[PDB]
């Protein structure tokens, strides 16, 4: 782990406080996907895989994106399991 | 000498740089005397069989306007890949970090031109060119980065924003794949590190460049230099200009504004 003081959820959901309104992705399935806000821009990281994401759209999945980018995440599998991971990367 | 390939005791790490598209870079000392960029690759998105054997034809490259690459540490996982060390770091934050003349801004359209002409004459694909992979020097002059890694290992993702339609559509890459990635990356020197169709996802993006949607004429971009990067986005790949037409369409509005 690499942040181990954002692994809880309530933990995560304490940094998007600082959330822009203007961004399109609720802080709530952030800090779901284990994101949280690291206090510029829309930056979140994965407190499990360190894995920084950012440039958030209208109709993204934080879990999706998750997968997309960093899916040897040992959360991400933990949580969605490989099935899901292996039908978003396998696209 | 040293068969391109670098021994790992002599290099001496210093900094680090942050992480780039193909892996985290960090900056140091080669033999204690040269300053390089030490590039870790990725461990699971290379074959690396793929790329020991035919990364001997990238590192045959030599251009000005090219990032030096030094040598490569296959040796072990991950490999390195010592470049030269570029100073003011990649073009894509330098831009938005700044506020330049507008010669300057062409200037650098210039440079990235002249080693894409180069590239093309050696027939190699660059494949993913854009502000994040030019590196800037400690004298602002820019230098192509990243070419061909692409070529060795999802819905929608962001380099729909640089890909032609025939890219979008059937991945068909070729010299006008590049020449499109160069048009596009025009727009966002003369929009000072702007993202390309901004107002659209990733998605949506792509639905419209297929129909015909262009960028539209960046405020610092005079209407004759809008031309240039217009000529770049043509629909049928084959009416596209060549790096050589480009780099003399550049060249002649440097005359006629200086
Ligand atoms: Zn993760």
């Amino acid at each position: 782990i690499s942040n181990l003081s954002m692994q809880t959820h309530a933990a995560r959901m304490r940094t998007f406080m600082y959330w822009p309104s203007s961004v399109p992705v609720q802080p709530e399935q952030l800090a779901s996907a284990g994101f949280y806000y690291v206090g510029r821009n829309d930056d979140v990281k994965c407190f499990c895989c360190d894995g920084g994401l950012r440039c958030w759209e209208s109709g993204d999945d934080p879990w999706v994106e998750h997968a997309k980018w960093f899916p040897r995440c040992e959360f991400l599998i933990r949580m969605k399991g490989q099935e899901f991971v292996d039908e978003i990367q396998g696209r | 000498y040293g068969s391109w390939e670098i021994d790992p005791k002599d290099l001496t790490f210093l900094k680090e740089l942050g992480t780039g598209q193909f892996g985290v870079v960090k900056y140091g000392k080669w033999r204690g005397q040269y300053d390089v960029a030490i590039k870790m690759i990725k461990e699971g998105s290379m074959s690396e069989d793929e790329f020991i054997e035919e990364a001997k034809v990238m590192m045959n490259l030599s251009h000005e306007k090219l990032v030096q690459l030094y040598g490569v540490c296959t040796k072990q996982r991950p490999i390195f890949i010592i470049t030269e060390y570029m100073a003011n770091g990649c073009l894509l934050n330098y831009l938005r970090e700044m506020r330049f003349q507008t010669q300057q801004l062409l200037e650098m359209c210039k440079d990235v031109c002249e080693a894409m002409e180069y590239l093309e004459s050696k027939q190699f694909l660059h494949r993913d060119l854009a502000a994040r992979n030019c590196l800037v020097n400690d004298q602002g002059v820019v230098k192509v980065s990243d070419f061909g890694l692409s070529r060795y290992v999802v819905g929608s993702k962001f380099p729909v924003r640089w890909s032609p339609p025939e890219v979008l559509m059937y991945s068909k890459f070729s010299s006008k794949s590049d020449i499109w990635a160069f048009g596009v990356l025009m727009w966002e020197i003369y929009s000072l590190g702007k993202m390309p169709y901004e107002r659209f996802t990733n998605s949506e993006t792509a639905e419209h460049i297929a129909q015909g949607l262009r960028l539209y004429r960046p405020h610092l971009a005079s209407e004759k230099v809008y031309t240039i990067m217009y000529s770049c986005w043509h629909e049928k790949a084959d009416e596209r200009p060549t790096f050589k037409i480009l780099l003399s369409n550049i060249l002649d509005v440097m005359d006629e504004e200086s």
